């Protein structure tokens, strides 16, 4: 009845006050918000990354806001206790408004969100109150206690936690005129911090007090794929999120493993990752170096990390015990997996969401070329073991027929005359397919 | 109102749309030299337009005649004009011979557009109602006074404008009385231009530590003569300093750290760049509270220093080399031994900026250095123009002093400030010993006819410095009632005087009901009225309205008519 | 006293290494340029030393005759660091101070200011011929021929040969100076009026 | 004549900076010139590649020529990413290499001095490490490399010389001395070998 029961307010990529007056309310992909106390009250400052479409501004604040959320068209402010929310569009044509949420006993706003169609406010009790852009209420609903919120242009993603139902997420696309649902209270595989919260941590107690669940961010992708980051330091993507039956939770990045393999060999713990957004292998995250997990007021440059599957085995990686060497046998397989998942993700948005930048087809073609190159390398590796059935099985997934001809050449050159006939038979079958 | 606080961004965006073309330079900024506030505001504008690559020209203008001549010379391509530190108290369209029909393009459709926009930017409160209300070309950066304290004047102006029997004539006179009582008011200052432009920057989001420092300098330029304005604006600067300072406090000093700090900044004269004894001795406030001009004052000062337990050898030591024992106990010593002499107001809070390893400096010292650089940085109608040329040139010395890479110029400014304060003190003790100030029932006249270094006082800034010295001395004398003062200084080469009608002020740190109401300088209207009749070769061109140049022979009849004039 | 001496040396070493006003390490560059032309000295301004760390200036101005040799040692160590490739015989560098403190009149130098740093003005009326003060004093025991060395700082407190054989009794004063292995520096006596 | 005396056979340091400014660098844009699927003027330059400039996406690292990265950094419209060699760990590694091998220079990039100066002046707030320490390590590297040069200018024969791994600014400043002392020691040799 304590600890995780504290539905303390949380905003994406939040920050605790710590030992100073500077606090980061939110770090979306479009900017960050910081608060400083003027010895009696807070002065909010909102900055934007894409300087050229927005202009940063700072205003005096008297209510002491605890929640924030930045969109491409406006930002929303919230309060934990007596949670009077405030919504302020960036453009001056739309006038900002404030509203007072219905607060009950023991109630406290946990997360806030906004969308050009509707604005959504969370509640520790589990309410799902929503309003229009201009503040007029639209509907009031009750669900499992909401702890976090993050919204894309037209879709809203939330994670519900309760002491009885557990961590349940829900991805709902409000839409301009059609509230098409995609998930509702479905279980999620995120690992809540339990062992690490058993009074054994250094400088992490304050951050865990700031966020009981330790979930750092719920940022989307450039193609609408939800992503999760927290204590386990592994991204969680929704590959086939369009179909509820096709739900897929794929760990796409392993922060600790990548940090170790780029650090020279040490299992360094002084490097902490604060993710901001992900866009097609481009994970923007501040890599703070020190004992403090959260960054400081001079927000460092958002260094980019690339996605990598947790296929890296320690036993194979410690071949050269101490530019960490990578096993070439497994490196190509991991590249195959990455190309596979990226192609699958891109195909979902190709026919449905349409072209986004005008180069998705070309990058998909290059990715498919690399996908078949990985298959060719694995085919050669299997042929190196004189396992004809292994190469035959791997050759059935080839996409380009020119790669299949290259596989024929590999079979005819890698001391495998018997593989020649089977790969030629596959090619001849593909003639009619 | 014309441009409120909340719509400065609209003016900035209008300027950007009209003249942010890299093809040419269509923006011209007219800055009034001999004004630190305008200098800091123009530095802010220069930095802001450098960030956005808006080509601009900055012209230092000394007087209204120069403004008119430059506007006549101004090309028609320039479609954006900024007047910084002046233009808000005169009929600019009438003064510059502006008719809106010759500057209007695309009249249609309830809207109007003009081919040139003049943005006046100053703090003198007698807003000309034909500028703030009855002109579209002239755009005034108001600070919120007009939208709140000019409703009656707005109604009176509009009724007379629209109306071009007995009840109608009576009401017209009643309204015209409202306009008239609005005029015949002394020219005061309510805000600082630097704070206004910093508010605009906060709206745009370009605020940073350098802009905040320029804002602090511009505001601190007002603490000598308009201490109510400085006390009004101080909390905003205090909040901004806390907002902008990085959270990495108590860190080790590195050769790159720039630190704005709010620490005890005693109201002495160049405390950190001169000896403690010289800081007390040449302070205006200490002089007023101790009357150091007479012989007994120096004895009082020595007795005070002995009372605090500071040896005269240590007291006269340069502040850098003062023993760390005494220098670290200044707060405690001043707490113990200042209320005895009535100098409790000396203790104060100010802003101190340290740039790496270059040593501290406060805004109060920085503005004194800038003022010194403005004053002494470097038959009759021609030598005066040479003086104007030198005075314009000094503006660029004071401008270059702001740059962090020219500290060797700021140190020269500090040295010049010490020399000028020494000269001011010498002339003040010369005036107060000979009893040159002739007490009257209207205004305490004082004319400088002969003496040493009398060529320093042809500069309006140095004359105002001496006047502030005298006014501070007189303000702390209870017997002397408040009364405007007049200073004159004969220029032998041009055979002309420089009359500078001043204004009295209440003792510093004395807050009462009558102190809240500001004192208004009525000399501008008196001078203009006296000059309109009885042609006397008076040159009323200064943006500082209460300063004129009068012939040597015509000075006495001018003062006689001014005595007969009950306007002030 | 070794720990405090090492701390002072390290502090002034860091002053030499880290001090820069605007993009140029003034004292690193000055030290290297001085070494290049065989000018084993370093003209250290006092405003810079105050601005860097006022505690160092307080320590120096408290007991100059005990701190200045430490600062010369720090200068020598920095010189070895920035002019010799790691993996000697470099003279102990001389510290030359520049100050802008108030000048004390020559007649005002009284019982106080003793052992303090004073800046004063006058006119030279006499210059002695160069003497020779020893710095490295190679020394040998008279009886047991126990050769050792002594290093002199030349900042008189307010040193002599040891009154012991210092490794049979060898007498009370068993040391004779070896003049072919000692190293000397030139010293001149002025006379200010 | 047409070319001044001080520009006869060397490059002024301004020309060295000009040469360095043509090298590509990686930046984080603060604008977005990528045209959406749903006008605008493109760069279409003639001495570099405009492809990476018309496709900038905010906070998505690209590579542009340095003199354009600086031009954007004049406003707040980009953020120059410091090269990997310009970090405290790599600078310490190079300093250790210099102190360990007293006969050969470290493998620093040819533009390390010029790039360090330019980035410290124009991009002073884009370093993950405190710039007050990067400056102190750049100066240390310069001092060690100057010590090694002065001890190799002691090998100025008349045949040739191998200044391996030396930077561009160091070579530029040593050119008028080395290439004019070796000329004299060659003229002496050829005069002797007149038989
Ligand atoms: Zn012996």
């Amino acid at each position: 009845n304590t600890g995780k029961f504290r539905y303390m307010p949380f905003s994406p990529a939040g920050t605790p006050f710590g030992f100073t007056d500077r606090r980061y309310l939110t770090m979306n992909e479009v900017g960050y918000v910081s608060t400083v106390k003027n010895s009696e009250q807070y002065s909010i400052t909102v900055s934007f990354f894409d300087v050229g479409r927005f202009r940063e501004y700072h205003f005096e604040d008297l209510f002491g806001y605890d929640l924030c959320f930045l969109n491409e068209k406006g930002t929303l402010f919230g309060q934990s206790k007596t949670g009077q929310i405030q919504y302020r569009p960036h453009d001056s044509i739309h006038s900002n408004w404030t509203k007072i949420i219905p607060l009950q006993a023991g109630e406290r706003i946990t997360s806030v969100a906004a969308t050009p169609v509707r604005v959504i406010v969370g509640t520790s009790l589990g309410y799902f109150r929503s309003f229009n852009q201009f503040g007029v209420p639209f509907a009031v609903e009750k669900t499992s206690p909401i702890v976090a919120l993050t919204a894309q242009n037209y879709r809203v993603f939330s994670v519900h936690y309760s002491q009885f139902h557990g961590l349940s997420y829900s991805l709902s696309e409000l839409g301009t005129s059609s509230k098409r649902y995609y998930k509702r209270e479905c279980p999620l595989p995120m690992s809540l911090p339990n062992i690490n919260s058993d009074m054994k941590k250094d400088a992490n107690l304050d951050y865990y007090n700031f966020n009981p669940m330790g979930i750092k961010s719920l940022f989307f992708s450039s193609y609408g794929d939800p992503c999760i980051f927290g204590s386990d330091n592994t991204l969680l993507l929704l590959s086939k999120w369009r179909s509820p039956e096709e739900s897929k939770w794929l760990p796409i990045l392993d922060s600790n493993m990548e940090i170790w393999k780029m650090s020279g060999g040490k299992e360094t713990t002084d490097i902490h990752v604060w993710p901001l957004a992900l866009a097609y292998d481009t994970l923007n995250c501040i890599l703070v170096k020190g004992k403090h997990i959260w960054p400081e007021f001079p927000l460092p440059l958002p260094s980019e990390m690339e996605i990598r599957m947790p296929v890296f085995v320690k036993s194979k990686l410690l071949e050269e015990n101490k530019e960490i060497q990578i096993p070439v046998s497994m490196a190509a397989e991991e590249e195959y997996l990455r190309s596979k998942v990226l192609s699958e993700l891109l195909t979902d948005t190709l026919e449905n969401d349409g072209e986004m930048y005008g180069n998705e087809n070309e990058v998909l073609a290059a990715l498919n070329g690399a996908y078949d190159k990985a298959l060719l390398r694995l085919f050669a590796s299997a042929c190196s073991d004189q396992n004809v059935e292994k190469a035959l099985s791997l050759a059935h997934e080839l996409k380009q027929d020119r790669a299949l001809t290259a596989a024929v050449k590999i079979s005819e050159r890698a001391e495998l005359p018997s593989l020649v006939k089977k790969i030629n038979n596959i090619r001849e079958a593909r003639y009619e397919q | 109102m014309y441009y409120g606080i909340s719509q400065f961004s609209e003016a900035y965006n209008k300027i950007l749309r009209n003249s942010s073309s890299h093809s040419s330079c269509q923006l011209v900024i007219f800055v009034s030299c001999l004004n630190i506030d305008a200098l800091c505001a123009t530095k802010m504008l220069s930095l802001l337009f450098k960030k956005q690559l808006v080509q601009s020209q900055i012209v230092p203008i000394f007087g209204y005649s120069e403004l008119r001549r430059h506007y006549s010379q101004l090309d028609d391509n320039i479609n954006s004009l900024l007047l910084v530190g002046f233009g808000g108290v005169i009929d600019l369209e009438a003064f510059l011979e502006i008719d809106p029909q010759e500057y209007v393009i695309d009249t249609d459709s309830g809207e109007q557009s003009f081919r040139r926009d003049i943005y006046v930017l100053d703090a003198h409160r007698p807003w000309n109602l034909d500028n703030i209300f009855g002109s579209q070309i002239i755009q005034c950066f108001d600070d919120g006074t007009v939208d709140d304290t000019l409703g009656e004047q707005k109604e009176a102006y509009y009724k007379l404008l629209e109306l071009d029997r007995k009840q109608r004539k009576k009401q017209i006179h009643e309204y015209e009385g409202v306009l008239e009582e609005y005029y015949s008011q002394g020219t005061t200052v309510v805000n600082s231009i630097s704070a206004q432009i910093y508010s605009l920057l906060s709206a745009i989001g370009e605020t940073n530590l350098s802009n905040l420092w320029l804002n602090i300098l511009g505001t601190t330029s007002l603490d000598i003569a308009y201490a109510q304005v400085y006390n009004r604006l101080y909390p905003l600067l205090q909040d901004e300093v806390k907002r902008l300072t990085p959270s990495s406090r108590n860190s080790v000093k590195t050769p790159d750290t720039l630190t704005l700090n709010i620490q005890p900044d005693y109201y002495l004269f160049l405390l950190r760049h001169s000896s403690l004894y010289d800081s007390f001795y040449y302070s205006n406030y200490v002089n007023a509270k101790l009357s150091l001009w007479n012989e007994n004052g120096k004895k009082r000062l020595h007795k005070m220093f002995a009372r605090m337990g500071i040896p005269l050898s240590t007291a006269q030591e340069t502040w850098l080399y003062m023993d760390h024992s005494i220098k670290r106990e200044l707060g405690i010593i001043f707490d113990k031994n200042l209320d005895r002499y009535g100098l409790q107001d000396i203790i104060r809070d100010g802003f101190v900026r340290t740039l790496g390893y270059r040593g501290s400096i406060s805004a109060s010292e920085f503005v004194e250095a800038l003022t010194a650089l403005l004053e002494v940085g470097n038959n009759s109608a021609q030598k005066l123009t040479n003086l104007r040329k030198r005075w314009v040139s000094n503006f660029w010395l004071s401008w270059d002093a702001l740059d962090d890479r020219k500290v060797e110029l700021l140190n020269r400014g500090i040295q010049l400030a010490q020399d000028l304060q020494r000269a001011i003190f010498n002339t003040g003790v010369a005036i107060l010993e000979k009893k040159l100030i002739k007490h009257l029932r209207i205004y305490r006249l004082c004319v400088l006819q002969d003496g040493p270094d009398l060529d320093l006082y042809r500069n309006p800034l140095t004359l105002l410095r001496l006047g502030n010295w005298l006014i501070e001395c007189c303000a702390e004398s209870e017997d002397k009632q408040l009364l405007p003062m007049v200073l004159a200084s004969i220029d032998e080469n041009t055979d002309t005087y420089l009359v500078a009608g001043l204004t009295p002020r209440y003792p510093r740190g004395l807050d009462t009901i009558h102190t809240k109401k500001p004192i208004l300088n009525n000399f501008s209207m008196a001078f203009q009225q006296i000059t309109a009749e009885t042609d006397a070769k008076v040159r009323i061109d200064n943006f500082e309205s209460s300063i004129i140049e009068i012939r040597r022979e015509d000075l006495s009849p001018f003062l006689e008519k001014l005595t007969l004039s009950g306007l002030l | 006293n070794d720990d405090d001496n090492t701390e002072i040396i390290k502090s002034f070493k860091n002053f030499i290494l880290e001090f820069r006003l605007d993009s140029q390490f003034i004292y690193r560059d000055q030290l290297r340029n001085n070494i290049l032309v065989k000018n084993y000295s370093l003209t250290v301004n006092m405003e810079h030393l105050i601005g860097y760390n006022e505690d160092i200036y307080k320590k120096l101005s408290d007991e100059p005759s005990d701190i200045i040799p430490l600062f010369e040692t720090a200068i020598t160590q920095v010189a070895k660091r920035i002019s010799i490739l790691s993996r000697n015989s470099l003279p102990t560098f001389q510290l030359i101070l520049n100050s802008n403190a108030n000048q004390i009149p020559l007649r005002d130098l009284d019982s106080e200011h003793v052992s303090k740093i004073v800046r004063l003005s006058g006119i030279i009326i006499s210059t002695s011929v160069l003497s020779s003060r020893a710095t490295y004093l190679s020394i040998m025991c008279r009886n047991c021929r126990h050769t050792t060395s002594i290093t002199i700082n030349n900042f008189n407190s307010i040193v002599s040969l040891p009154r012991s054989c210092l490794s049979k009794n060898c007498g009370p004063d068993p040391y004779i100076i070896i003049h072919e292995s000692s190293k000397f520096i030139d010293q001149q006596f002025l006379k200010l009026q | 004549m047409s070319l001044p005396a001080h520009l006869q056979q060397t490059f002024s340091p301004e020309e060295i900076q000009f040469i360095v400014e043509n090298e590509p660098i990686k930046i984080f844009p603060r604008i977005t010139t990528r045209q959406k699927i749903r006008n605008h003027t493109r760069w279409q330059l003639i001495t570099t590649d405009d492809k990476a400039l018309n496709n900038m996406v905010a906070m998505r690292s690209t590579e542009v020529v340095l003199w354009i990265a600086l031009l954007l950094k004049q406003q707040s419209k980009c953020s120059i990413v410091a090269p990997q060699w310009l970090t405290t760990k790599e600078l310490d590694r190079k300093i250790q290499y210099e102190k360990t091998h007293p006969d050969r220079f470290s493998e620093l990039p040819w533009n390390w001095l010029v790039l360090a100066r330019i980035l410290f002046n124009k991009a002073k707030d884009d370093f993950h490490d405190p710039i007050h320490e990067l400056r102190g390590k750049i100066q240390d590297l310069r001092e060690i490399r100057q010590i090694k040069v002065l001890k190799g200018l002691k090998y100025l024969n008349e045949s040739h010389l191998q200044l391996d791994n030396l930077s561009l600014l160091e070579i530029n400043e040593l050119r008028p001395f080395i290439t004019e002392i070796m000329d004299k020691l060659r003229e002496i040799h050829t005069a002797s070998l007149t038989a």
